[PDB]
């Protein structure tokens, strides 16, 4: 404000604010049973196979 | 349990079966005639060597073949990609981890 009172006038001002990021982490869990895992690569014989 | 001669109420679950696994204990104590004095010198624990779990029984009327396992996870015999786990009598296990839930971290 420019104003004529008994008070001395004030100042132009300026503000600078510091902001930054926040890290986060997410899991997930898979089990694959070792009786299952290999027989993707099995011996490949029977019509039951 | 039978070679010891330990008491009934100390382990009353298998004592019913430990007389139908085998006889009255004379079918086992004939091989070791020192069990009344192996206790005296206190050297029975110096003679055992643990082995672990079984894997395969091959049996006959006289001589039974036993293929045991050490060092780790014994691969099974009936199915491929199968593993033999250790089994137990529940009579003989005594846990230590349990209490009232009331904490100590796991590992």
């Amino acid at each position: 404000i420019a104003h004529g009172d008994g008070r001395r006038p004030n100042k132009q001002r300026q503000y600078i604010v510091m902001k930054a990021c926040n890290k986060h982490h997410i899991g997930a869990e898979i089990e694959l049973a070792a009786a299952d895992i290999e027989l993707l690569f099995a011996e490949k014989e029977t019509p039951l196979d | 349990f039978m070679l010891s001669g330990m008491e009934a109420a100390k382990a009353p679950q298998t004592h019913k079966v430990a007389g139908v696994w085998y006889g009255s204990g004379s079918g086992l104590a004939d091989f070791i005639p020192n069990l009344s004095e192996l206790m005296d010198t206190g050297e029975f624990h110096t003679l055992l060597t643990p082995v672990g779990p079984m894997v395969q029984s091959v049996h006959s009327t006289f001589v039974t073949k036993v293929t045991s396992a050490m060092k780790g996870v014994g691969l099974a015999r009936d199915e491929p990609r199968a593993h033999v786990g250790l089994t137990l009598p529940c009579d003989m296990l005594v846990d230590l981890d349990e209490s009232c839930p009331m904490r100590e971290p796991a590992g």
